[PDB]
C-alpha cells in the first residue's frame, strides 16, 4: 500500500528552472547537417492521382479470389499488428 | 449591388499563379459588396461597422 | 447647438456600437424615471456620466444599461457639494436631474433637495458655458399656490431654474406608471396587506397617468427638437380619469369581491397622518412608509392634476402616448394576479373563460 | 384545382387551426383576437407569393411547420412574442399616417450616408 | 452484432491476409462489378482506417442510395455495420452545390469506406433512419446546418441553431459573424435580438501567395 | 506622443544615452545579448567609412558602432 | 517550549511584547480573520527557519521536512490588507515553486528601468485606464484625419 | 399535420447545460427527448477562416476533460494527407501523454458519476491526483488544460529534464489510490443496486446506436482501435482489453478501471522505453525550425516567416481519420482545395452519437435513473454541440 | 466484491426474470448457492450485519486521522514551470529600448484577433510601434505570440492574478505592456535563461 | 481479453465463454453447430436463383456459399470453424441469414440493368514513396 503527498524531496526535489544539468537538445539531424538537397525528400509535393480505365469490361474471377483463401485450423495466416508507423531514420 | 471580377495581379510581385493565367486550375472570380459605413472605437481606436456582408466574398466566394 | 448636438458626431446607424455624439450627466439616474432615461439615451450610442448616493449594489443594474466606456459611475456624491458636481459635467453638453424627494427627512429637507441644488446645478451650469440643453423635471401638479410643500418646492425650483438658465428645459410630467413606479405599487400595497384603503373626500378629483417609456421617448425627442429649449412641456396620457376610477379598475385588474376602500373627509384623513408627520424630522427615514400618509397627498387628491390647456404635450413631441389603463404596462401589475389562470374566486370573469368550461358550469 | 395543388392554402388553414391555443397559452387575450392574428399569418405568406417553384413552397412550408412547432412547445419563450408577433402589429397600427411630407430618397438622405439594413 | 470477444489470449495480429489483400486491393473493383448501376464514381482514398493502405470512396444517385446502403452493411463481404456520421460540403461553384458524405465501418473485417452523394438545394434525399438509427440525428444537423432535406425522415427539425433561427450558418454564402446579435434591455426587460454591430470589424488577411502552385 | 503620455523618459531618449562602440574589423556583428538566442537575428553592418561622429546605428538594437580601421 | 514559541511568535508578529501583541489592533483582526490567524499562530510558529526580507518587510519562510507544494509560506507586513501582488518578482518565482533562486542566495541583474512592485489600485478611480476613457486626462478623438476649420 | 389536443402530462427537466423533456405513465419514463445546441458554437464554420496552426486551438476545446486525444487526431489527418512520418520519440511522447489523458478523463468520468449517484468522497480524492496531472502538462505546455502540445509532424517542445522521475513516483501510488478508490463503491450493495441491470444495451443495437468506447466494450465486443487500427507507437505497446459482457453501468466502471489498469500498465512500458532522437519532423517547409536555427540562418527565418504567416499548403484532396478517445471514436473529416486553410472540416464526437441512445434506453426506468445514463454514458456537450 | 445476487439488481425485467428463471445460475458472475450451514451463515454475514459498508467506513475513518493536502493561499501558493503562459507583456533591450519592431508577426499569427498595432518610423529612423494593444477579455493565452516573435519581445509573464472590477481595465495598451515588462523583466529572464535550452 | 470479475474464469470451456460474453442473452440463446450453418447455406443458394445466371452478384454470392460450405465440409470440430473464419458459428448463422434477406430487395431493383456500354470513371491514388523510396 503506497500513500499519497511524499515528504519533502521525495517527489519535485528541483524546480524546473533550476534543473542540475544543461540540456542539449537536438534541433537538426546529424545526416542533413551539410547535404540539404531537398527534391530527394518532397514526399508532399510528388503524390499524385491518376485516372485509371473505365472498369467496365473487365473480368472478376472470384475463383482466384476464393482459391487463395484457407480451409482448415493450420494454413491459416494472420497479417501481425505493425509496432510503429514509419519515421525515415529519424 | 455586387461585383463579379476577378482581381488583376499584384505590381509587387511575378507571380502569376493567383491570376487568369491558370484559369482551369484554379477558381478565380470573385463577388464583393459596396463597402458600407465604417468608424472608429471612442474608447480604443479600432474600426467600427455593422456590414453583414463585409467578408463573406472576399474570404470564400471563388 | 440647435441642431449640432444630435448631428454633428453622429457615427453609426444608431446601436450600441454606434456613437451619437452626445455627452450628458443624469442626477438621480438610479432613480425609477432616471434608470430608463439613461438606458434610452446610452442605447443610442451616447456617453453617460451616473454619479450616486445610494449603494453600487442598488446601482449595479445600471452598469450594464452602457458599452465600454460609456457608463461613468461616480460614488459618494454629495448634492451640498458642487466639487463632484463640476466633475460630474466637466465633459458633458447636456445635463439631466431626477433626483426628487417625496418625503421630508431630519438630514434633507424640501427646499434642500427641491430648489437650492437645482439653482446650484444651473449656476454652474451657465458657468461652465460647453452646456447645450438643460433638461428638468417636476410635476404636473406643481403650483406656486398650492398648500403642499413638496409641489410648492418643485415650482419655486423650476422658476428658478428657469431665471438661472434661459434655456433649460422644463418636464412636469403626471403620474407616471411602471414595473417599479411609486403610483400603482403603492396603491397595491394599501388595497392589499391592510385592513382598509381610506379614500380622500370623493375622490372624484382627475389625474392623467402616463407611461415611463413614453417618457424616454419625449427625453429623446426633446433632445431632437432646438425649439423645445427654454420652454415647459407637460405629460399625460390619452384619457382623464378620477381615483375613484382607477380605484374601481385596479380592483377588477386584482379581481377582489370586497372594496376596502373608504370615502373619508380631509380631516379625518389628516388626523390619521398627523402623529406621524410631527415626527417626520430627527428621525433618519423609515422604510416600508407610502408616500400616501402625508397631508400634501391629502392637498393633492383635493385639486385636478391634469395637462393645463395649451400646454405643450407628446403631440408638439409628434408622441402618440400608448394606453395605460390596458396593454403592455398593464401587463406587470396582472402579474400582481400572473394575469389570471385560477386565482382568486371571482365568478364574473366568466366573460374570458374558455367556451367549454362554461358550458360545464353552465352559464 | 389550384397552382401546385394550392399546398399553401393547405399549410394556411392548417396554422390557423392551431391559432387559438397559441393565443390562449401564450396570454395574447388582452393583447389580440383570432382575426388579426390570422391577418398576421396571412401577411407572413405574402413574403413569397411570387416563387415559381413547387419544390422551394414545399420546403418553405416544411421550415413554417418546424417554426409553428416549436411554438408549440414553447420553446420560444413570451420575448418572441414580443419582438415577432404584438408589437410589430402595435408599431404597424401605430406610425399610420405619419406627418412626413418628404420623399423616400430625401427621408434616405436626411437619415446617413448610407441606406438602413436590417431590422 | 459482431466484433464478439472469442481469443482469450493477446493478439498480435490485425485481421487476416487474404481478407486485408482483397479489402485494399479489390474491394473497390468487387464494388464495382457487383453493382454498376449502384456505381457513379469510384475513387480510393488515403485509406481512413489505416495510414498505410488505400480505401475507396462511392458516388452515387440519391434515388439507389437506400438499397446501396442496405447491400453495404448485409453484404457476406462486405459487413459495414457501423455507419460513423451524415454530413455534406459546399461546392458553391457546381450546379449541384452539395456533396452529402457516409461513412461506414467494418468491425467484422477492421475496415472503412466512404459514401457520396451530390445533389443541389431542391432535391429530396431519402433517410437511412431505417437503415441506421443514428442517422436521425445527423441528418437533423446537416439539415440545420446546410438545408439538406431528407424525405420520409419522422421528425426533420433543428437541432443546434437558436430556436427561432432562420438559415444554415455552414453554407459558404453565409457570413461567418451573420445578421443578428442579442441583447437584453432594460426597457422590455427582454432578451431580444438586435442588427449585428461591432466595435471591432474583423480583420481578413490575405496571405495566399501568387506563386503557389498547389492551388485548385 | 501617440502612445506615451506624461514626461515619463522616452526610448529614444534611452538610446541616446548610450555612446557608441569601438570595434576593430570591417563588418560587425550584432545579436542584442550576449547569447545570440535571446536577442535579435544576426546583423552584419559596414563599419568602413564610419567614426565616433558618424557611427553606424543597429537596425535591430539600435547601439551604434565604428572602427578606425578604414586608413582612418 | 513555551519561551521558543514566543520567541517566534513576537519574531513573526513584528511586536516587541506579547502584551504589545495581544493588546494590537492585528490581533483583534486575527480574531475575526481564520486565514490570517492561522498565518501568525500555527504555520510560522511550527519548525523552520526565516530566508529573506523583501523591501515591503514581508517575510519568507522554508520548511524542508514538510510535504512538496507546502515547504514554503510567506507573511505579509499589511496586517489589514494583505495582498499577493506587494511580493516582489525575484521572490515570486521561489514562491511559486518555479526556481530554486532567491535574492539571499542569486545575485540577479536589475535594470536602471525596472518598477517595483506595489499593491493593485483596481476597484479604484486611480487604476489604468485607456485613452478613450472619461477618466483619462485628456479625451483622444482617434478620428484618422484633420478637420478643416475655417 | 399534427394537433395537441391531449396535454396531460408535462415536464421539464433543466435549462441548466442540458434540457431534457421526458414522458411518464407515472412514475415509469416512456418517452425522453433531450434538446441540444446551448453549447453549439459554430466552430466548424470559424475553422474555415483560420489556419490549420490557428484553428488547432479550437480542438483543445471540444472535450475540455481529454485535449490531446482531441489534437491527435486533426493533427493525423493533416499529416497524412501531408505525407509526413513521425518521428520515434515524439510518438512516445504522444502515446504516453494521451494515456495520462485518458486516465485524466476516467477519473473525472467516474468521479461524476459518483457524486450524481451520490458518493462525493471519491471525487475529491481523485482531484487530487488530477491536480498532479494538470501540474505535469503545465510543466511542459505552460497550460493547465489548453496545452496545443500536439504539431503537425511533432510536438511544440521536448519534454524538461526530470519529468519521467515524477510521472514514475506518481504511478508508485497510482494504484494504491486506485484500489482506495474502489472500496467505496465496489464492494457496496448500495451502488450496485443503483448502477445493476440499468441501461442495458445489446451488441447489435451499439453497433446500430454508434456507440465506440467503453460502452462497446462492456457488451462482449473485442475492439480497441489501438490493437486494430493502430497508430505511432500503440502497435508496440503490450496490454489487455477488459471485456464484459452485460451492457450494465456497473459493467462500464468496472469497464473503466480497468481500462484505467491497462493505461497504467502503457504508462509503465512507454516510461522504459523513452528514446532519445528529434520530436520534430526534419521537415522545416511543415514544421517550425528551432528559434537558435532561425536567428542564426536565412533560410529557416524564411520559413518562420512563412509558416507563421501563410502556413504550409496541403494538397487538394480528403481525408478522415479517428483516435481512441476516453469517450469512444473521436474523427475529423479534413477537406482539402489546396490552400493554407481547411476547405471544411466536419468533426466526429462519440457522446453525440451515444446521447442519442437516451429515449431507447431510458424507457421502462425511473427519474432517479436519467442522472445515471446522463453520467455512465460520459458525455461533453463541447464534442457534442461544435 | 464484483459478483450478483438475485434481488441485487435494480430492475424490473431482471428481477422478474431471475424470480422466475434460473438463468443468473448458468451466469458464472453471480455468486454460487450456498451449500452447508456454514457457506448459509456467511451468506447470513454478507447480508444482514452489512459488513460491506463497513469497510469503506473503516477506510474513511483512517482518511479522517490521515494527513491532508490543503494549501493556504494567498500566505502558500502552487507550482508552476516557467513554460507557464500568463499575462502577455513587452519586452526591451537592457539599454532600455523596445524589441518590438512591429513586424507584425504577432498580429499576423493570432488566431484571436485580439491584437491591433499601428506603427511608423521614428524620427530617428527607428521602425517602431504607434499604437499596440492586445484585448486581454479576447486574448487566450495560447502563446503563440511568444512562439512567432523571433526578438522576444511579447511574452506572457508569470503574473496570472490581475483580474480586475471592469472590464475596461484588460483592454492592455502598450503603456501597460509597457509598465508590465519593466516589472516583470527579471523573472521572465530567468525563465528565458531556462526556457532556451528547449525554445 | 481480460475479464472484468473479480473472480475467476476458466473460459477454456467454450460455452462458459459464449455465457460470459453474453451470446446467449444478446444474441441467441441456442447453441449454432455446424448443421445450422450448412441449412442456412444451402438456403441462401436457393434463395439466390431469383437473380439472372447472367449477374455477376450471384456469381459473387455462389463462389462465397461454396467456399463456407468447403469449410464447413473439411470441419469437424465447431472451434475449428471458428479458427479458420475467425468467429463464432452464431455469427455465421446470422450473416447467412441476412444475405438470403438480402436478396429480394437486390431481385426487385436489379441493378446488372444497365448498357452494354456503361462506364464507370475510376481514379487510383499513387504515393509520393513509390518513386522516392528504394525500388
Ligand atoms: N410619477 C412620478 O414618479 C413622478 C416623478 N417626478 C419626478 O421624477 C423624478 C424621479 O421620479 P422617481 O424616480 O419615480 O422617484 P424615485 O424616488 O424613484 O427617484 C428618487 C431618486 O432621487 C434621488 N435622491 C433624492 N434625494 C436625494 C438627495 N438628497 N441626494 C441624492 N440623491 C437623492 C434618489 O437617490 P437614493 O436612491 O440614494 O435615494 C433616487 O435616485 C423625481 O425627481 C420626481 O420629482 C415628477 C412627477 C411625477
Ligand atoms: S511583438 Fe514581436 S512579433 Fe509582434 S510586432 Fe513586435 S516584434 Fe513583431
Ligand atoms: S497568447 Fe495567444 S491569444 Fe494572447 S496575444 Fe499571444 S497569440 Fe494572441
Amino acid at each position: 500500500f503506497e500513500h499519497y503527498l511524499p515528504m519533502g524531496l521525495e517527489y519535485r526535489k528541483f524546480s524546473p528552472g533550476t534543473q542540475p544539468v544543461k540540456a542539449v537538445v537536438p534541433h537538426d539531424s546529424p545526416k542533413l547537417v551539410y547535404d540539404i538537397k531537398y527534391f530527394v525528400r518532397d514526399y508532399r509535393r510528388n503524390n499524385k492521382y491518376t485516372a485509371r480505365t473505365v472498369d467496365a469490361k473487365t473480368t472478376f474471377d472470384f475463383d482466384k479470389l476464393y482459391a487463395g483463401m484457407p480451409t482448415k485450423p493450420e494454413q491459416v495466416k494472420n497479417v501481425t499488428r505493425p509496432l510503429i508507423m514509419p519515421t525515415r531514420g529519424y | 449591388k455586387a461585383r463579379i471580377y476577378a482581381p488583376a495581379r499584384t505590381a509587387s510581385q511575378s507571380g502569376l499563379a493567383r491570376t487568369v493565367d491558370f484559369a482551369t486550375t484554379t477558381p478565380a472570380w470573385k463577388i464583393e459588396f459596396e463597402p458600407t459605413a465604417k468608424w472608429q472605437n471612442p474608447l480604443m481606436g479600432w474600426t467600427s461597422s455593422a456590414d453583414p456582408l463585409e467578408n463573406v466574398g472576399r474570404s470564400a466566394l471563388v | 447647438y440647435s441642431s449640432t448636438l444630435m448631428t454633428a458626431d453622429k457615427l453609426g446607424p444608431g446601436g450600441r456600437s454606434s456613437v451619437s455624439g452626445i455627452t450628458a450627466t443624469v442626477f438621480g439616474a438610479n432613480g425609477f424615471l432616471g434608470s430608463y432615461i439613461v438606458n434610452e439615451l446610452a442605447k443610442r450610442g451616447s456617453q453617460v456620466v451616473c454619479p450616486f448616493r445610494s449603494t453600487e449594489n442598488e446601482a449595479m443594474h445600471l452598469k450594464q444599461m452602457g458599452d465600454l466606456g460609456q457608463i461613468v459611475l461616480l460614488p459618494e456624491l454629495d448634492i451640498r457639494n458642487d466639487d463632484d458636481i463640476k466633475r460630474a459635467i466637466s465633459r458633458s453638453n447636456v445635463i439631466i436631474n431626477c433626483v426628487g424627494m417625496r418625503l421630508q427627512t431630519k438630514n434633507w429637507s424640501f427646499e434642500d433637495v427641491h430648489v437650492d441644488f437645482p439653482k446650484r446645478l444651473a449656476k454652474l451650469a451657465a458657468e461652465t458655458g460647453q452646456v447645450q440643453r438643460l433638461i428638468h423635471f417636476s410635476d404636473m401638479g406643481a403650483d406656486e399656490n398650492h398648500k403642499s410643500l413638496r409641489m410648492r418646492t418643485k415650482a419655486v425650483g423650476d422658476k428658478e431654474v428657469l431665471d438661472a438658465f434661459p434655456d433649460a428645459t422644463i418636464v412636469r410630467p403626471g403620474d407616471i406608471v411602471g414595473i417599479e413606479d411609486h403610483f400603482y405599487n403603492y396603491l397595491i400595497y394599501q388595497l392589499t396587506l391592510t385592513v382598509f384603503a381610506p379614500v380622500v373626500e370623493s375622490g372624484s378629483n382627475k389625474i392623467q397617468p402616463t407611461y415611463v417609456l413614453d417618457v424616454a421617448d419625449a427625453v429623446a425627442a426633446l433632445l431632437r427638437k432646438p425649439d423645445t429649449a427654454g420652454k415647459t412641456l407637460y405629460l399625460g396620457g390619452p384619457e382623464v380619469l378620477t381615483m375613484r376610477e382607477v380605484y374601481d379598475l385596479l380592483l377588477k385588474t386584482l379581481r377582489i369581491y370586497r372594496d376596502d376602500t373608504v370615502h373619508l373627509p380631509a380631516w379625518a384623513v389628516k388626523a390619521m397622518y398627523k402623529p406621524f408627520d410631527s415626527v417626520r424630522r430627527m428621525l433618519p427615514g423609515l422604510p416600508m412608509t407610502s408616500p400616501l400618509a402625508t397631508e400634501d397627498y391629502v392637498e393633492e387628491m383635493l385639486r385636478d392634476k391634469v395637462v393645463p390647456a395649451g400646454a405643450l404635450g407628446y403631440a408638439d413631441l409628434g408622441i402618440v402616448p400608448q394606453k395605460v389603463t390596458d396593454g403592455l404596462a398593464i401587463e406587470p401589475v396582472r402579474h400582481a394576479r400572473v394575469g389570471g389562470y385560477r386565482w382568486g374566486d371571482m365568478s364574473a370573469v366568466a366573460k374570458d373563460i374558455p367556451e367549454s368550461v362554461r358550458k360545464y358550469y353552465n352559464i | 384545382k389550384r397552382l401546385f395543388g394550392g399546398a399553401a392554402r393547405h399549410f394556411y388553414f392548417e396554422i390557423c387551426r392551431c391559432l387559438p391555443f397559441i393565443q390562449r397559452l401564450h396570454k395574447m387575450e388582452e393583447m389580440v383576437s383570432l382575426k388579426e392574428l390570422r391577418a398576421i399569418v396571412k401577411e407572413k405568406f405574402k413574403e413569397y407569393k411570387d416563387v415559381k417553384d413547387g419544390r422551394v413552397v414545399d420546403l418553405l412550408i416544411f421550415k413554417g411547420r418546424e417554426e409553428i412547432e416549436t411554438y408549440l412547445l414553447m420553446h420560444k419563450q413570451r420575448h418572441h412574442v414580443v419582438t415577432e408577433v404584438v408589437e410589430p402589429y402595435y408599431a404597424k397600427q401605430r406610425a399610420v399616417k405619419k406627418v412626413t411630407t418628404n420623399s423616400p430618397f430625401l427621408d434616405s438622405f436626411l437619415s446617413s450616408g448610407y441606406a438602413a439594413i436590417g431590422v | 452484432g459482431y466484433a464478439y470477444a472469442r481469443k482469450t489470449t493477446d493478439k498480435d495480429y490485425i485481421a487476416s491476409e487474404h481478407m486485408q489483400a482483397f479489402g485494399n486491393t479489390q474491394l473497390t473493383d468487387y464494388i464495382i462489378k457487383t453493382v454498376p448501376k449502384f456505381v457513379k464514381m469510384a475513387v480510393t482514398g488515403p485509406a481512413q482506417s489505416s495510414v498505410l493502405y488505400q480505401e475507396p470512396t462511392i458516388y452515387t444517385t440519391p434515388e439507389s442510395l437506400v438499397p446501396l446502403m442496405v447491400f453495404l452493411r448485409d453484404h457476406t463481404n462486405t459487413q459495414f455495420k457501423c455507419l460513423l456520421d451524415v454530413t455534406a460540403v459546399d461546392f458553391p461553384e457546381r450546379a449541384a452545390r452539395f456533396e452529402v458524405v457516409y461513412h461506414l465501418l467494418s468491425p467484422r473485417w477492421n475496415n472503412r469506406i466512404r459514401v457520396k452523394v451530390c445533389v443541389d438545394e431542391v432535391t429530396a434525399v431519402p433517410t437511412l433512419c431505417k437503415v441506421f438509427n443514428t442517422a436521425n440525428w445527423f441528418e437533423r444537423e446537416t439539415w440545420d446546418m446546410f438545408g439538406v432535406f431528407f424525405s420520409g425522415h419522422p421528425d426533420l427539425r433543428r437541432i443546434l441553431t437558436d430556436y427561432g433561427f432562420t438559415g444554415h450558418p455552414l453554407r459558404k454564402d453565409f457570413p461567418m459573424t451573420g445578421y443578428q446579435e442579442v441583447r437584453y434591455d432594460y426597457g422590455k426587460k427582454r432578451v431580444v435580438s438586435e442588427p449585428l454591430e461591432l466595435t471591432q470589424e474583423f480583420r481578413y488577411f490575405d496571405f495566399n501567395s501568387p506563386w503557389e502552385t498547389l492551388n485548385r | 506622443d501617440k502612445w506615451l503620455d506624461g514626461d515619463k523618459k522616452s526610448p529614444m531618449e534611452y538610446i541616446n544615452e548610450v555612446a557608441p562602440i569601438k570595434v576593430k574589423g570591417l563588418v560587425v556583428a550584432s545579436y542584442g545579448s550576449d547569447d545570440p538566442a535571446l536577442g535579435c537575428p544576426v546583423e552584419y553592418i559596414n563599419l568602413k567609412g564610419t567614426s565616433l561622429e558618424n557611427p553606424a546605428v543597429c537596425k535591430y538594437t539600435g547601439n551604434r558602432y565604428y572602427s578606425d580601421d578604414w586608413k582612418g | 517550549s513555551l519561551s521558543g514559541y514566543f520567541s517566534r511568535l513576537l519574531e513573526a508578529s513584528g511586536k516587541k511584547s506579547v502584551g504589545s501583541f495581544f493588546a494590537s489592533w492585528e490581533f483583534g483582526k486575527m480574531l475575526v480573520d481564520g486565514n490570517l490567524a492561522h498565518n501568525v499562530l500555527v504555520r510560522a510558529t511550527g519548525a523552520g527557519r526565516l530566508v529573506g526580507t523583501d523591501y515591503n518587510g514581508n517575510r519568507y519562510y522554508e520548511n524542508e521536512e514538510a510535504a512538496y507544494g507546502r515547504r514554503r509560506w510567506i507573511v505579509y507586513k499589511d496586517k489589514f490588507d494583505y495582498n499577493p501582488t506587494t511580493i516582489p518578482p525575484e521572490w515570486h518565482g521561489w514562491l511559486n515553486y518555479i526556481n530554486d533562486y532567491n535574492p539571499t542566495n542569486t545575485q540577479f541583474k536589475q535594470p536602471t528601468y525596472q518598477i517595483e512592485a506595489s499593491m493593485t489600485k483596481t476597484g479604484t478611480q486611480t487604476c489604468y485606464n485607456p485613452k478613450g476613457s472619461w477618466f483619462s486626462a485628456k479625451p483622444r478623438n482617434w478620428r484618422k484625419y484633420e478637420s478643416w476649420t475655417p | 399535420l399534427t394537433p395537441a389536443k391531449v396535454n396531460n402530462f408535462t415536464l421539464n427537466f433543466g435549462p441548466q447545460v442540458l434540457r431534457l423533456v421526458l414522458e411518464m405513465q407515472g412514475e415509469i419514463i416512456m418517452r425522453a427527448d433531450p434538446h441540444i445546441g446551448l453549447l453549439h458554437r459554430g466552430t466548424e464554420k470559424l475553422l474555415e477562416y483560420k489556419t490549420y496552426l490557428q484553428g488547432l486551438p479550437y480542438f483543445d476545446r471540444l472535450d475540455y476533460v481529454s485535449m490531446m486525444c482531441m489534437e491527435h487526431s486533426y493533427v493525423l489527418a493533416i499529416e497524412q494527407l501531408l505525407n509526413v512520418s513521425v518521428p520515434l520519440r515524439g510518438q512516445y511522447i504522444r502515446v504516453l501523454f494521451s494515456e495520462i489523458t485518458r486516465v485524466l478523463n476516467h477519473l473525472l468520468a467516474i468521479t461524476c458519476h459518483s457524486m450524481d449517484v451520490g458518493a462525493l468522497t471519491p471525487f475529491l480524492w481523485a482531484f487530487e491526483e488530477r491536480e498532479k496531472l494538470f501540474e505535469f502538462y503545465e510543466r511542459v505546455s505552460g497550460a493547465r488544460m489548453h496545452a496545443a502540445y500536439f504539431r503537425v509532424g511533432g510536438v511544440s517542445q521536448d519534454l524538461p529534464i526530470g519529468l519521467l522521475r515524477d510521472v514514475y513516483d506518481w504511478a508508485r501510488q497510482f494504484a494504491s489510490r486506485l484500489d482506495e478508490m474502489e472500496e467505496l463503491l465496489t464492494g457496496n450493495r448500495i451502488w450496485k443496486e443503483r448502477t445493476v441491470d440499468v441501461g442495458t444495451i445489446t451488441a447489435q443495437m451499439a453497433w446500430d446506436w454508434g456507440c465506440s468506447g467503453p460502452i462497446l466494450r462492456a457488451s462482449g465486443i473485442d475492439w480497441d482501435l489501438r490493437k486494430t487500427q493502430p497508430y505511432d507507437a500503440y502497435g508496440k505497446m503490450q496490454f489487455n482489453v477488459p471485456i464484459a459482457g452485460h451492457g450494465d453501468c456497473y459493467d462500464r466502471y468496472l469497464v473503466r478501471l480497468q481500462e484505467m489498469r491497462e493505461s497504467l500498465r502503457i504508462i509503465y512500458q512507454c516510461l522504459n522505453e523513452m528514446p532519445d532522437g528529434l520530436y520534430k519532423s526534419p521537415d522545416g517547409k511543415v514544421c517550425p525550425p528551432s528559434r537558435s536555427t532561425m536567428k542564426q540562418s536565412m533560410e529557416a527565418l524564411i520559413h518562420h516567416f512563412k509558416l507563421y504567416t501563410e502556413g504550409f499548403h496541403v494538397p487538394a484532396g480528403e481525408t478522415y481519420r479517428a483516435v481512441e478517445a476516453p469517450k469512444g471514436e473521436f474523427g475529423v473529416y479534413l477537406v482539402s482545395r489546396g490552400g493554407n486553410r481547411p476547405y471544411r472540416c466536419k468533426i466526429r464526437s462519440p457522446g453525440y452519437a451515444h446521447l442519442q441512445m437516451t429515449d431507447v434506453i431510458s424507457r421502462g426506468a425511473m427519474l432517479a435513473d436519467v442522472v445515471t445514463i446522463i453520467g455512465t454514458l460520459d458525455v461533453v456537450f463541447g464534442e457534442i454541440d461544435r | 466484491g464484483t459478483e450478483r445476487r438475485p434481488g441485487e439488481s435494480g430492475a424490473w425485467k431482471q428481477i422478474e426474470r431471475q424470480r422466475y428463471a434460473s438463468d443468473w445460475e448458468n451466469d458464472p458472475t453471480f455468486k454460487r448457492t450456498p451449500k452447508n450451514l456454514a457457506e448459509v451463515l456467511d451468506d447470513s454475514a454478507s447480508m444482514l450485519l452489512l459488513t460491506d459498508v463497513w469497510r469503506g467506513m473503516a477506510y474513511t475513518l483512517g482518511a479522517f486521522f490521515d494527513k491532508k493536502v490543503t494549501i493556504m493561499y494567498p500566505f502558500e501558493k502552487g507550482q508552476l514551470s516557467p513554460r507557464f503562459r500568463g499575462e502577455h507583456a513587452l519586452r526591451r533591450y537592457p539599454t532600455g529600448e523596445e524589441r518590438c519592431i512591429a513586424c507584425k508577426l504577432c498580429e499576423a499569427i493570432c488566431p484571436a484577433q485580439a491584437i491591433t498595432i499601428e506603427a511608423e518610423e521614428r524620427e530617428d529612423g527607428s521602425r517602431r510601434t504607434t499604437r499596440y494593444d492586445i484585448d486581454m477579455t479576447k486574448c487566450i493565452y495560447c502563446g503563440f505570440c511568444q512562439e512567432a516573435c523571433p526578438v522576444d519581445a511579447i511574452v506572457e509573464g508569470p503574473n496570472f492574478e490581475f483580474s480586475t472590477e471592469t472590464r475596461e481595465e484588460l483592454l492592455y495598451d502598450k503603456q501597460k505592456l509597457l509598465e508590465n515588462g519593466d516589472k516583470w523583466e527579471t523573472e521572465i529572464a530567468t525563465n528565458l535563461r531556462t526556457e532556451s535550452l528547449y525554445r | 481479453f481480460k475479464a472484468v470479475a473479480d473472480v475467476e474464469i476458466d473460459f477454456n470451456n467454450r460455452e462458459v465463454l459464449k455465457k460470459y460474453v453474453g451470446i446467449r442473452d444478446h444474441l441467441s440463446k441456442e447453441p449454432g453447430t455446424r448443421g445450422k450453418l450448412i441449412e442456412a447455406l444451402t438456403e441462401v443458394l436457393s434463395s439466390i436463383k431469383a437473380a439472372p445466371e447472367g449477374s455477376d452478384y450471384r456469381k459473387a454470392v455462389e463462389a462465397s456459399c461454396i467456399y463456407r460450405l468447403k469449410v464447413c465440409k473439411e470441419n469437424e470440430s465447431d472451434a475449428a470453424i471458428e479458427e479458420v473464419l475467425d468467429a463464432h458459428l452464431e455469427e455465421l448463422i446470422k450473416e447467412a441469414k441476412e444475405e438470403a434477406r438480402l436478396v429480394p430487395l437486390i431481385a426487385g431493383n436489379a441493378p446488372w440493368d444497365v448498357p452494354a456500354d456503361y462506364a464507370v470513371p475510376v481514379v487510383d491514388y499513387t504515393d509520393a514513396a513509390t518513386i522516392l523510396d528504394a525500388p
